[PDB]
């Protein structure tokens, strides 16, 4: 494993900008496979999100960090609340592709975001990678 | 002007679906 700020963007990469990663991993490959069908399954939800959302700019990247470390404002997180990160994260990349400067600092800082969401010490007492897969091949 | 809570809610309401799946008996 590559460390997790890098996986996350991976992620992103992979399912956000539809880029096929070259080598095939036990956990993150179907990990991605996993949120990728999160995305077309919930593709209306996101978009209702980001309707009336300016997040085309450097400011709104800023905004989208924020979004993410909302989510655990109340000090709780579970794989499900964690999925809906990595998976907004690679909906909004997908987003921001055709803007080659914003995709950029998007990848800079929201893997970083997502994963001071999920919280690193609770990824890490539960499993981390290993323990989300387990829960998307229970629930997708 | 600010909307990342709204998002941050919504993001919850999602992640309540998937843990009802991973409830479900
Ligand atoms: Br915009
Ligand atoms: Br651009
Ligand atoms: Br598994």
């Amino acid at each position: 494993l590559p460390g997790e700020v890098l996986a996350i963007e991976g992620i992103f990469m992979a399912c956000g900008l539809n880029e096929p990663e070259y080598l095939y991993h036990p956990l993150l490959s179907p990990i991605k496979l996993y949120i990728t069908g999160l995305m077309r399954d919930k593709e209306s939800l996101f978009e209702a999100m980001l309707a009336n959302v300016r997040f085309h700019s450097t400011t709104g990247i800023n905004q989208l960090g924020l979004s993410m470390l909302q989510v655990s404002g109340d000090g709780n997180m579970n794989w499900g609340r964690a999925l809906a990160i990595l998976t907004f994260g690679s909906f909004v990349a997908q987003k921001l592709s055709n803007e080659p400067h914003l995709r950029d600092f998007a990848l800079a800082v929201l893997p970083a975001y997502a994963y001071e969401a999920i919280g690193p010490q609770w990824f890490r007492a539960r499993g981390g990678w290993r323990g989300l897969k387990a829960y998307c091949t229970q629930v997708l | 002007e600010q909307w990342a809570r709204e998002i941050g809610a919504q993001l919850r309401r999602m992640a309540d679906d998937l843990n009802a799946q991973y409830e479900r008996r």
